RNA sequence: UUGACCUCAAAUCAGGUAGGAGUACCCGCUGAACUUAAGCAUAUCAAUAAGCGGAGGAAAAGAAACCAACCGGGAUUGCCUUAGUAACGGCGAGUGAAGCGGCAAAAGCUCAAAUUUGAAAUCUGGUACCUUCGGUGCCCGAGUUGUAAUUUGGAGAGGG
RNA sequence: GUUCUUUGUAAAGUGCCUUCGAAGAGUCGAGUUGUUUGGGAAUGCAGCUCUAAGUGGGUGGUAAAUUCCAUCUAAAGCUAA
């Protein structure tokens, strides 16, 4: 059988808390019964099962931190994007694409027209 | 020896849990080319310098 | 004004307020839950023959525990996950890489009678 | 410690050795008495802080463009110049009245040549101590320059 | 302006004024460490010429390095070669002293970026420096686009490299037939020279 | 070593020179890019001629003295002698060289001429965004090309 | 006594950053000998290999303190050519460019040096809010030992 | 292609007359030493010593003095193909 992911996401904390105790319950019995048994191919369900529930509960509180750190400057290090680490180090566009004042007025003066040689 | 690091009983541990032939039903899966163990080690016949 | 005395001639650093972090975000915003609980102490009990004649004679239960687990997380597994008392814990590494444990029961409980409820026997 | 043995000997090994005479002509400082009518005076004409800046402003928004002002509706300012690269030029050009030096400069080149410039201009001058007090009637922390160009009636 | 003023007194190195403060200063900097962080500038109007601006992420550091020629190192002298390369004690270190000082000044502080260096002042152990730093990750110089050129890592470590004003002297990059071997790089204008160039149709 | 009389040979090949061996066979791949990087140019710099006006200079030294040829710039007295501002001209295609002078009165009139017939044949679109479009000449200097005198 | 200033420290202070790997190509330092000269020491191999430091998708170079001696060219780079030439060298062995010319590609620029002086007009940070690669308000600080605006020699500025 | 906002008694360009016109120092340069270069009475670089000028200075492939001319504007920095 095994446990699905999009039914775990509408339980709360408490019930994903206590059903990872009854999945880690049932992993200890068929444990028990591996060692009398010349092949128990049940206990793979019971541990992918409780990988299913330590993932949604991860992604839980994960999503709970992101939204109290959610519009505010330094933010935690691992909810930010990585992406690279000398992308991380690059401009921004807003500091990339700064120009100086001076230009500025050259650029809005003079700016490359749109032409063409036939007459 | 009998008085050792835990370090080298690690390694101890895995050499002693490579040292086994091969499965039987491996030889018969599809496209099977391995016929023996080829990384077999004998504490006489060459040592594993730690 | 005068100076102040001093009755030493060595000048040592001064003692500075030290100030507590108040750091404006956490390190990981989650923490990580425990590493090494009571199911994770418990692997499997041992059930070889020797390992079995240990259990009805001398009242000693035999089990496979973490290689990170001390005597202290191994009396707290095993009282929690059987609710039995613990006289003394017993650990050695076996020459295959994983730790086994010699959990003996105090003289009220019967080690014989909880390995049924357990199942193997 | 060694910052504050480098920092005593630093003026014991300026006074033994024979200064040349474009330096020394610190330390003959204005006197306790006299620097007390030239501070009082000078704390008549600080500049406008940023706090009384503001203000002026508003007033300056509200009248111009409103009561059809020529920008003039704020009084001609009398505050005491400061700058080095600013008060160098006014006595070039014949502006400044009197000059206010201080004397612990710590790159001191950068106001040797003022009383030699002083002089030639024929503006007069003052070698004052202390370049924290002249920072004060500018509202900084050290001005080591402290000018008038004009003055009330 | 007072910066014309400076900018011809500092030409009057050996005049009294000049000599005086000259062994003044050269005192108060051996006392301190080789490298050590200095509030401001010594000269302000040689150092504002030089790139240098008076606000936050700027910072000037004061180095001191060992005069004289580069020894080979060669054990007990044997150099274990034809008489040509035997030479000890007259090898001249093609590198100046002046980028050796940015070089030491930008292994300490490696989060900054070298932009410029000057002389102070010098004695005959020790020739003094005064290195221009700036700070890459300073918001001042990410923003004032006249300066953000720096935060772009191919400037990582100018001074280790060359491309600072003694490093571009050393490797003699200028403009004319003087400069023919070092215009565009020695080791590539060498390359190029050196270069079996064949194409598909023979010439 | 030296024998049966030949032309004596000054072959530089006594260093390491198979470790520098450049054979091009890329010549054909590279052309490709060539043509692929001025066709996805033009497509971008919307029809402006792929390249600046640029004037007629004659060669120095006597062996080419007597041949004119396409310069860079058009020589900021010449610019003002044909009506326009250099900072304005740079916007148009008229590329500008200011280190350079004038003291050949035929090559400055042949140069003022030049941007004359430029302005003529020239149609600058405004900015605000009418775009009459006047599909795209790939050369400017085969439209004006340089002519011997 | 109290409050500044200057310099120098301390903190698991608030927020950041540097290391290492890779290293074909690139920027520098350092630096041989085998070999060739039918020996060999200058020379040659070679301003190379090895050693060390530092980058990027290219790097470097780059808008002349240039080439030229012309009826003058006009940033840099690369290719063809100049040319195995001028020249260097027990003038032995060998080494060895550059200007012009044709082509590929083309793009120009700004700091210091000025009094804004009828108004530091400049900026980081913190905080609050918002349309959040940022914006606005407020509050400390940086800064007159000079941050903005204007100007960069092709000019340009003060003025009329 | 459409659409919402007017920036602004803001900024920029060009004509004539007048007064000015600031421009980089242990740096250029020189001597010597080593290294390097085709660069040869010394091409570049570096150590040491001496140490500039403002109608000035550098360069003009033979060292020096004298008299001209030509050509650029160093000792600060950025930049695609």
């Amino acid at each position: 059988a095994g446990v699905k992911a999009y039914e775990l996401r509408t339980k709360s904390k408490e019930q994903l808390a206590s059903q990872l105790v009854d999945l880690k319950k049932e992993l200890a019995e068929l444990k028990v019964q591996k060692l009398s048994r010349p092949s128990l191919p049940k206990i793979k369900t019971v541990r992918k099962s409780i990988a299913c529930v330590l993932t949604v509960i991860n992604e839980q509180q994960r999503e709970a931190v992101r939204q109290l750190y959610k519009g505010k400057k330094y933010q935690p290090k691992d909810l930010r994007a990585k992406k690279t680490r000398a992308l991380r180090r690059a401009l921004t566009k807003f500091e990339a694409s700064q120009v100086t004042e001076k230009q500025r007025k050259k650029q809005i003066a003079f700016p490359q027209r749109k032409y063409a040689i036939k007459a | 020896a009998a008085q050792k690091s835990f370090r080298i009983k690690q390694k101890m541990a895995k050499a002693k849990k490579q040292n086994r032939p091969l499965p039987q039903w491996i030889r018969l899966r599809t496209n099977n080319t391995i016929r023996y163990n080829a990384k077999r080690r004998n504490w006489r016949r060459t040592k594993m310098n730690i | 004004k005068a100076l102040k005395v001093r009755t030493s001639a060595t000048f040592r650093l001064p003692k500075t307020l030290k100030l507590a972090r108040a750091p404006k975000y956490a390190s990981k915003a989650v923490p990580h839950y425990n590493r090494l609980d009571s199911y994770k102490v418990i692997e499997q009990p041992i059930t070889s023959e020797t390992a079995m004649k240990k259990v009805e004679d001398g009242n000693i239960l035999v089990f496979q525990v973490s290689m990170k687990a001390n005597k202290y997380q191994i009396k707290k597994a095993v009282k929690e996950l059987y609710e039995v008392d613990v006289l003394k814990v017993n650990t050695l590494v076996r020459p295959n890489g994983t730790k086994k444990a010699y959990v003996r029961l105090t003289a009220d409980y019967d080690a014989l009678d909880i390995a049924n409820r357990i199942g193997y026997i | 410690p060694e910052y504050v043995r480098v920092q005593r000997q630093k003026k014991i090994l300026s006074i033994r050795l024979k200064v040349p005479p474009t330096i020394a002509q610190f330390q003959y400082t204005l006197d306790r008495n006299t620097a007390a009518e030239t501070f009082k005076l000078f704390n008549k004409y600080r500049p406008e802080t940023a706090a009384e800046k503001k203000e002026r402003l508003t007033k300056e928004a509200a009248a111009v463009a409103e009561g059809k002002s020529k920008q003039d509706a704020s009084p001609k300012p009398y505050a005491v110049k400061y700058g080095l690269n600013h008060v160098v030029a006014l006595i070039e050009n014949k502006k400044a009245k009197l000059v206010l030096i201080a004397n612990d400069v710590d790159p001191i080149e950068l106001v040797v040549f003022l009383p030699a410039l002083c002089k030639k201009m024929g503006v007069p001058y003052a070698i004052v101590k202390g370049k924290a007090r002249l920072g004060t009637l500018v509202n900084q922390k050290t001005s080591a320059v402290a000018a008038l160009t004009e003055v009330r009636a | 302006g007072a910066y014309k003023y400076l900018e011809e007194l500092q030409r009057k190195k050996q005049s009294d004024v000049l000599r005086f403060l000259q062994r003044v200063r050269v005192w108060e900097y051996r006392q301190k460490n080789v490298i050590h962080r200095a509030a401001r500038p010594t000269r302000p109007d040689k150092a504002r010429r030089l790139g240098y601006k008076a606000k936050q992420g700027f910072v000037i550091y004061r180095v001191r390095v060992r005069r004289g020629n580069r020894k080979r190192p060669v054990p007990k002298g044997a150099t274990y070669g034809k008489p040509t390369n035997q030479g000890v004690n007259e090898l001249k270190y093609q590198r100046s002293l002046r980028a050796t000082a940015e070089e030491r000044v930008g292994r300490r502080a490696a989060n900054l970026r070298v932009l410029n260096s000057y002389w102070v002042n010098q004695d005959s152990t020790y020739k003094y420096f005064e290195v221009i730093l700036v700070d890459p990750q300073h918001k001042a110089i990410r923003r004032d686009a006249r300066y953000n050129w720096i935060c772009d890592p191919v400037h990582k470590h100018r001074e280790a490299r060359g491309l600072t004003a003694t490093g571009k002297k050393s490797r003699g990059i200028n403009k004319g037939h003087k400069f023919n071997n070092t215009k565009a790089g020695r080791r590539k204008t060498w390359k190029r020279q050196n270069t079996l160039s064949l194409w598909r149709y023979r010439k | 070593a030296i024998s049966k009389n030949l032309p004596i040979l000054k072959n530089h090949f006594r260093k390491h020179w198979q470790e520098r061996v450049k054979v091009h066979f890329d010549q054909a791949g590279k052309k490709v890019s060539r043509r692929n990087a001025r066709a996805t140019r033009a497509a971008k710099i919307a029809p402006r001629p792929l390249d600046l006006l640029r004037p007629v200079v004659r060669a120095p030294t006597v062996k080419y003295n007597r041949k004119v040829r396409a310069g860079r710039g058009f020589t900021l007295a010449e610019v003002k002698a044909a009506g326009l501002t250099a900072a304005y001209a740079r916007t148009i295609g008229i590329a500008v060289d200011h280190r350079r002078q004038n003291r050949n009165q035929e090559i400055f009139d042949a140069n003022v001429q030049r941007l004359k017939e430029y302005q003529s044949k020239i149609i600058v679109f405004p900015r605000n965004g009418k775009a009459p479009e006047a599909e795209q000449v790939l050369s400017a200097a085969a439209t004006f090309p340089i002519a011997q005198p």
